[PDB]
């Protein structure tokens, strides 16, 4: 069966800024199957209230889940995203880039 | 500029663990307003857009009651297919189903869809005419035969040409405000060397919509189309889009580059220059 | 608004 491999794109809502409220992004694309794992992390640690938007694909029928949380920048905090999928043989880990 | 409502539903066995998981969404242009999930506790169509929890109690039973139709047959839909492909009831697959319309700027019918996908390939979809079916394989010829008889094709024409566009251009309506809005894109330059010897141009396109755009990045004039880091326009998560393009420079050369943005919402092309 | 016809494969 197809199996097609996320991209993944890990951003803020708002640019940046120390102090400045904000919404950590991490936007899964173009996979398949649907079951797909997705975490953003704090430093290395999991984040619990983290919410996803409602399941979706694009005209090919690859899905595409959004995966944010609020949280505030800090010049010492790093964030990234840990996915995980059939096509992974192991989590892959993409670190949050201010600049990207 | 056009329009357009789609349906995307999205139905999921999971063998020994229950019922398959049923999800639903719908969207008009590129704002999402209902959904719906099996393993949700409402077990109801909700609102996921601003302008449409308007709608009385008629339109969500009725949304319910078909959405909950839906989900049921394509329930039955994996039982079906299972069988078509003599495949091990062990084994959990998937259904895909999107359906719509489009319109013109006029607000016009311009054309409809009824798509299928099994575990990711093209099933079954109608075509331009409205009238005929793409039939993939043997089991989506048995599937075309079905519908010829029970003449579905006609059914969706009407639906397509008719009450679905009629849906678009209510909710078109009663959401002005947002469905009908556009913001041209806040376009900024980034600079930042990888090198005692070369840069990265990075060219932002935020807070944008609708998510169609145009980023471009120009050497001296010539797209630089097959050097150019171009991600995936994506959301912000407050109903814009975001979008950047890159491409590494010689030290020196910042000038040569330009980017290109083009966006419904912009009364001409953008062009940056580094300077 | 979805459709109200509901079709089977």
């Amino acid at each position: 069966m197809i199996q097609r491999t996320p991209k993944i794109q890990v951003y803020s809502r708002h640019p940046a800024e120390n102090g400045k409220s904000n919404f950590l992004n991490c936007y899964v694309s173009g996979f398949h199957p649907s079951d797909i794992e997705v975490d953003l992390l704090k430093n290395g640690e999991r984040i619990e209230k983290v919410e996803h938007s409602d399941l979706s694909f694009s005209k090919d029928w690859s899905f595409y889940l959004l995966y944010y949380t609020e949280f505030t920048p800090t010049e010492k905090d790093e964030y990234a995203c840990r996915v995980n999928h059939v096509t992974l043989s192991q989590p892959k880990i993409v670190k949050w880039d201010r600049d990207m | 500029g056009s329009h357009s409502m789609r349906y995307f539903f999205t139905s999921v066995s999971r063998p020994g663990r229950g019922e398959p998981r049923f999800i639903a969404v719908g969207y008009v242009d590129d704002t999402q307003f209902v959904r719906f999930d099996s393993d949700a506790a409402s077990q109801r169509m909700e609102p996921r857009a601003p302008w449409i929890e308007q709608e009385g109690p008629e339109y969500w039973d009725g949304e319910t009651r078909k959405v909950k139709a839906h989900s049921q047959t394509h329930r039955v839909d994996l039982g079906t297919l299972r069988g078509y492909y003599n495949q091990s009831e062990a084994g959990s697959h998937t259904v895909q189903r999107m359906y719509g319309c489009d319109v013109g700027s006029d607000w016009r019918f311009l054309r409809g869809y009824h798509q299928y996908a099994y575990d990711g390939k093209d099933y079954i979809a109608l075509k331009e005419d409205l009238r005929s079916w793409t039939a993939a394989d043997m089991a989506a010829q048995t599937t075309k035969h079905k519908w010829e008889a029970a003449h579905v094709a006609e059914q969706l024409r009407a639906y397509l040409e008719g009450t679905c566009v009629e849906w678009l251009r209510r909710y078109l309506e009663n959401g002005k405000e947002t469905l009908q809005r556009t913001d041209a894109p806040k376009t900024h330059m980034t600079h930042h060397a990888v090198s005692d010897h070369e840069a990265t141009l990075r060219c932002w396109a935020l807070s944008f919509y609708p998510a169609e755009i145009t980023l471009t990045w120009q050497r001296d004039g010539e797209d630089q189309t097959q050097d150019t880091e171009l991600v995936e326009t994506r959301p912000a998560g407050d109903g814009t889009f975001q979008k950047w393009a890159a491409v590494v420079v010689p030290s020196g050369q910042e000038q040569r580059y330009t980017c290109h943005v083009q966006h419904e919402g912009l009364p001409k092309p953008l062009t940056l220059r580094w300077e | 608004a979805l459709w109200g016809v509901f079709p089977v494969l």
